[PDB]
C-alpha cells in the first residue's frame, strides 16, 4: 500500500538536466529538459492509490504525498523516496507455502488467445 | 545561481499574453439631470449629459498629468490583441427586428432612454431601428453601439488596429527557420489544412534596439550566460563513445606503459573519460552558439593536453579564449613540441606582448608545413554574416569540412620526423607517442571536426537575436582533458539535434526576443509619454526596474541606478510602437476634453472686482461659470507650488487687482442666493495671503436656480445674479442618442493559434546517412 504511489510519482517530475549511462557505472551528463506529461488516468490512479491509504489507516503518509503534489519538485522528493524506502522496514510477510504458492500459480488459461502473436513470440 | 533555475526561467517563458476585448473602453456615460429655464425656473423635462463614469481627477495640473499617464497605462493594458463583436453582442429588446447590439452598456442605455417618458419618440423610432448586420460572404459584421466620441475613437482604433493575421498552412510551414527545410536531413509533415478563418499573431522580433552588447557587460554576461545554459540544454548528447576502458587499454599499449600505472598515469591519459568528452562537445557547441568566451585549463606536464590543444585551436576560432589562457595554451605548445623538436631555443614570451607566442613561432619557424598551421591558426576568425536578417558567426569553410584536420596532421607528421637536438631521446619519443596518440584516429577527427560544425550551424539556424562577438566579463572553464577525452573516445556515430529538439530551442529563443521587444516597447511608451506629459517630478528608475523584472534573467538587485539610468537614456532614444504611439496621441488629443468633463475640479477661478452677470446654463440654472480667461492676468498655479515665491499673488490679492489663478482646483458648490449677495465667493482668497498656500484654495461655484431656498429674490426683482469671481470651467456636453450611434465593425469569427510548429510532425533521416552542407555523410569512419 504504501510503495504503491511511487510507481506513478516518478512521472510526474519534470527532468532538467539529468545522468546518462556509458559502460556500466560511467555517466555522462545531459542539460536536456523535458517535461512531465502526465494523462488524467494517472492522476485518477493515484487518487485511488492516496484512497486506498486512507482506507486502511494511513493519514500522515498520504498527506505528504499530497502536499508534495502541489509543485511535483525534485527538491522535495526526497521525501517521497524517504516514504518509498521507509514502506519496505515493515518486515516480511511469511504466509504459508501453499497461500504463496498458490497466489503464484493463479492463472486463467484460455483457447481465446491471438494465434498469430502466440506463433510470431 | 545554479544553471537548472536559469534554465527554468528561460523554459518557462511564454509567447505573449492575447488580450479579448469583452466590453467597449468607456470614459463618458449618459446621465439625465434636471434643466432650468433662462429665469432659473426646473423645468418639467430632464435633459442626457455626457458624465465621466469614473470622476477621480486629482487637485493640481501635474496631479492631472500623472493621472492621464495612469490612463495610458490603463488604455493600453485595455487595448485587445484582437477583437469579435459577437462576443460582446446582447439583445436589445426594444429591436423591431429583435437585433443585437455591443456592448452590454449599449444596451443599458437603450433601455434607459427607450423607457423613458421624456424621450422623443423620434429617439425610440431610432433605438427600434439598431439592429446588427451580418455578411457572412466577407466574414464581417456590424452591430450598433452607444459611444461618446472619445470612446468611439479608442474602441474604432481598438477594432481597426488589430494584431492577428491570417493563418494557412504556408505559414505554418515558412515559419520554420530557412535553413532547417533547406537541410535534407529531416523530413517535415502535417496533417491538417488550417481554415481560411485561422488567425496567428507575429512575435515581434526585431534585433536587439538597445545594443547591450556595447557598453551593458554586466547584462551581456547575464545574457550571454542565459544563451549558453540553453544553447547546452539542446545540444545533443555523444552516443557510442569508444569504450573508456578499452581505449585507456589500446592507449596503453601504444604508450607501452609500465605496469598498473594507468591509475597513477599523468602525461597521457589523466581525465580520459565519456563524461568529460560529451562535457567538451556540449561546452564548444554552446560557448560559439551563445558566444560565451571559454577560458583553457591544463597541466603543462600532459602532452597529450597540449595536442588536444592543437587541434582545438585549429578548429575553434582564437577569438573564443580568454586572452590569458589561450596566450599559456600557445605558449605550452610551441615551448613543448614545436621549438624543441625544431632544435630552437625556447621562446622567452613576454606578458602581454602584442603576439600571441604562435605569432611570433610563424615568423621563426621555417618549416612550411609547421608555419602554414601555425599561420592558419593566427588568423582562423569567426565571418560575420547576416543569415535570414540574424547576424550569425560562420566557421571557415574548411572547419565545416574537417579539411583544417589535414593540415594540423601535416604539422603534427612533420614534427614526428624532427631529430630534437637539444633534447634525450625519450623526450623524442614522448612528443612521438603523443602524436601517435592523436593521429590513430586522424579520420575520426575529421568526423568530429565536421560533426561539431554540422551541429553548430543546425543549433544557428534556430538563433533569433543577432550573434555579436564580444569577450564575456566571465568565461565557461574547458579543461584540455575534455578535449582529450572527445578526441580519443568519438565514435562513428552522428549525432544531430533532433527536430523537435531544433523546434523547441527556436521557440524558446523567439519567446525570449518576443519578450524583450514587448518589454523595451512598454518601456519607451511610458518613458516617452512621462516627457511628453512634463512629469519632472518623476523618478524613473521605477520604470526600467519594472522592465529588467520582466526580462526574467536579471537579478535587480545587482544591478546599480547608473546602470539602469543608462537603459532609460537608451531607451528614450527609440521610437514609441505604432499603436502604443497612436494610443497615446488619442490620449494627447483628448486629454483637455477628459478632464474639463470632471466635476470634482475646476480649470481656474478669475477674481475680478466688478458686478459680472452670472452665465444661463440650463444644467446649472444662473451659475458664475467662465468659458474662457480672456481679458484676464494668469497666475499659474502649479508653477507658484513649485516656487513657492508667493510675491505677486499676494501684491495682486492686496491690491485688488483682476487676475485668474490657473490650475486644477476643487471649487465648493453653494446653491444658496443669500449667501451670493453676501459675497462670500470673494472671501476665499485671503488664506492665500495669511499663510502662502494655494492648495488649500477652494473657489465657489454658484449654482441658482428654482430648487435654491431663496430663490425667490430672482423671481419677485426680475433680477439676475452678478457675482464678482468667476470659475474658470466648462459645461457638460448633451448627449445626442442619434450622434451616438456607430455601427461598430468587425469579423463575424476566427480561431487564433499560438504554437505553429505544434501543427508540424519532424523526422530525422538515419544518421548513418546525415549529410554536411557539402553533401558528403558527416561522418564516414568504418
Amino acid at each position: 500500500l504504501v510503495s504503491s504511489p511511487m510507481s506513478i510519482l516518478v512521472a510526474l517530475v519534470d527532468i532538467n538536466g539529468t545522468f546518462i549511462t556509458n559502460e556500466e557505472l560511467e555517466l555522462e551528463f545531459s542539460n536536456k529538459y523535458v517535461r512531465a506529461i502526465v494523462p488524467d488516468q494517472t492522476f485518477d490512479e493515484l487518487k485511488q492509490m492516496l484512497d486506498n491509504m486512507r482506507k486502511a489507516g494511513l493519514t500522515d503518509i498520504p498527506k505528504m504525498i499530497q502536499d508534495w503534489l502541489v509543485d511535483c519538485s525534485i527538491e522535495k522528493f526526497p521525501l517521497m523516496a524517504k516514504i518509498y524506502s521507509w514502506s519496505f522496514h515493515v518486515g516480511f510477510r511469511k504466509q504459508k507455502m501453499l497461500d504463496a504458492a498458490l497466489d503464484q500459480l493463479k492463472t486463467e488459461y484460455t483457447e481465446d488467445v491471438d494465434d498469430e502473436m502466440y506463433r510470431e513470440y | 545561481e545554479p544553471k537548472e533555475s536559469i534554465l527554468k526561467k528561460l523554459e518557462d517563458i511564454k509567447p505573449e499574453q492575447v488580450k479579448k476585448q469583452t466590453k467597449l473602453f468607456r470614459i463618458f456615460e449618459p446621465r439625465q439631470l434636471p434643466v432650468y429655464r433662462a429665469n432659473g425656473e426646473k423645468e418639467l423635462r430632464n435633459r442626457w449629459y455626457w458624465k465621466l463614469k469614473r470622476d477621480t481627477l486629482p487637485d493640481g495640473d501635474y496631479d492631472v498629468r500623472e493621472y492621464f499617464l495612469n490612463l495610458y497605462d490603463q488604455v493600453l493594458t485595455e487595448m485587445p490583441d484582437y477583437l469579435l463583436l459577437k462576443d460582446m453582442a446582447v439583445e436589445n429588446k426594444n429591436s423591431r427586428d429583435a437585433g443585437k447590439v455591443v456592448d452590454s452598456e449599449t444596451a443599458a442605455i437603450c433601455d434607459a432612454i427607450f423607457q423613458d417618458e421624456e424621450t422623443e419618440g423620434v429617439v425610440r423610432r431610432f433605438i427600434a431601428e439598431m439592429r446588427q448586420r451580418v455578411q457572412a460572404d466577407r466574414n464581417v459584421v456590424n452591430y450598433p453601439s452607444i459611444l461618446h466620441p472619445i470612446d468611439h475613437a479608442f474602441n474604432e482604433y481598438f477594432l481597426q488596429h488589430q494584431l492577428v493575421e491570417p493563418l494557412n498552412n504556408d505559414i505554418i510551414f515558412n515559419y520554420i527557420p530557412e535553413r532547417i527545410r533547406n537541410d535534407v536531413n529531416y523530413i517535415l509533415n502535417m496533417d491538417r489544412n488550417l481554415p481560411s478563418t485561422a488567425r496567428y499573431i507575429r512575435p515581434n522580433l526585431l534585433q536587439d534596439r538597445l545594443n547591450l552588447h556595447d557598453n551593458f557587460e554586466s547584462l551581456w554576461d547575464t545574457i550571454t550566460t542565459s544563451n549558453y545554459i540553453l544553447a547546452r540544454s539542446v545540444v545533443p548528447d555523444l552516443k557510442e563513445l569508444v569504450s573508456t576502458e578499452a581505449q585507456i587499454q589500446k592507449m596503453s599499449q601504444d604508450l607501452q606503459l609500465e605496469a598498473l600505472t594507468i591509475q597513477s598515469e599523468t602525461q597521457f591519459l589523466t581525465g580520459i573519460n565519456s563524461q568529460a568528452a560529451n562535457d567538451c562537445f556540449k561546452t564548444l557547441i554552446a560557448a560559439m552558439l551563445s558566444q560565451r568566451t571559454m577560458s583553457l585549463d591544463f597541466v603543462t606536464t600532459n602532452y597529450m593536453s597540449l595536442i588536444s590543444g592543437m587541434w582545438l585551436l585549429t578548429v575553434v576560432p582564437n577569438d573564443m579564449f580568454i586572452r590569458e589562457s589561450l596566450v599559456a595554451c600557445q605558449l605550452a605548445i610551441i615551448n613543448t613540441i614545436i621549438y624543441p623538436a625544431f632544435g630552437m631555443q625556447r621562446m622567452h614570451y613576454r606578458n602581454g606582448d602584442p603576439q600571441t607566442p604562435f605569432q611570433i613561432a610563424e615568423q621563426q619557424i621555417q618549416n612550411f608545413q609547421v608555419a602554414n598551421w601555425l599561420h592558419f591558426v593566427n588568423n582562423n576568425q569567426f565571418r560575420q554574416v547576416v543569415i535570414d536578417g540574424v547576424l550569425n558567426q560562420v566557421l571557415n569553410d574548411n572547419i565545416r569540412n574537417g579539411h583544417v584536420v589535414n593540415q594540423l596532421m601535416e604539422a603534427l607528421m612533420q614534427l614526428s620526423r624532427q631529430q630534437f637536438p637539444t633534447m634525450p631521446v625519450d623526450y623524442k619519443r614522448s612528443i612521438q607517442r603523443g602524436i601517435l596518440l592523436l593521429s590513430n584516429r586522424l579520420g575520426q577527427l575529421v568526423d568530429l571536426t565536421r560533426l561539431l560544425a554540422y551541429n553548430y550551424e543546425t543549433l544557428m539556424a534556430c538563433i533569433t537575436m543577432n550573434m555579436q562577438h564580444v569577450q564575456t566579463l566571465t568565461t565557461e572553464k574547458l579543461q584540455l582533458t575534455s578535449v582529450t577525452s572527445l578526441c580519443m573516445l568519438i565514435g562513428n556515430a552522428t549525432v544531430i539535434p533532433s527536430p523537435q529538439t531544433l523546434f523547441h530551442y527556436y521557440n524558446v529563443n523567439v519567446n525570449f526576443h518576443s519578450n524583450y521587444n514587448e518589454r523595451i516597447n512598454d518601456a519607451v511608451a511610458i518613458i516617452t509619454a512621462a516627457n511628453r506629459l512634463n512629469l519632472y517630478q518623476k523618478k524613473m528608475k521605477s520604470i526600467v526596474e519594472d522592465f529588467l523584472k520582466r526580462l526574467q534573467i536579471f537579478d535587480i538587485s545587482r544591478v546599480p541606478d547608473d546602470q539602469m539610468y543608462r537603459l532609460r537614456d537608451r531607451l528614450r532614444l527609440l521610437p514609441v510602437e505604432i499603436r502604443r504611439l497612436d494610443i497615446f496621441n488619442l490620449i494627447l488629443m483628448n486629454m483637455e476634453q477628459i478632464e474639463r468633463a470632471s466635476d470634482k475640479i475646476a480649470q481656474g477661478v478669475i477674481i475680478a472686482y466688478r458686478d459680472m452677470q452670472l452665465e444661463r446654463d440650463e444644467m446649472y440654472g444662473y451659475v458664475n461659470i467662465a468659458r474662457n480667461l480672456d481679458g484676464f492676468q494668469q497666475i499659474n498655479l502649479e508653477e507658484l507650488m513649485r516656487t513657492g515665491d508667493y510675491a505677486q499673488i499676494t501684491n495682486m490679492l492686496l491690491n485688488n487687482q483682476p487676475v485668474a489663478l490657473v490650475g486644477a482646483l476643487p471649487f465648493i458648490t453653494d446653491s444658496s442666493v443669500i449667501s451670493l449677495v453676501a459675497k462670500l465667493d470673494a472671501t476665499v482668497f485671503a488664506q492665500i495671503v495669511k499663510l502662502r498656500k494655494v492648495d488649500t484654495l477652494k473657489p465657489i461655484l454658484y449654482k441658482i436656480n428654482s430648487d435654491s431656498n431663496d430663490f425667490y429674490l430672482v423671481a419677485n426683482y426680475d433680477w439676475v445674479p452678478t457675482s464678482t469671481t468667476k470659475v474658470y470651467k466648462q459645461i457638460p456636453q448633451q448627449f445626442d442618442f442619434r450622434a451616438s450611434m456607430h455601427m461598430l465593425t468587425s469579423n463575424l469569427t476566427f480561431t487564433v493559434y499560438s504554437d505553429l510548429l505544434a501543427f508540424v510532425s519532424a523526422d530525422t533521416v538515419e544518421p548513418i546517412n546525415a549529410v554536411a552542407f557539402d553533401n558528403m555523410r558527416i561522418m564516414n569512419e568504418l
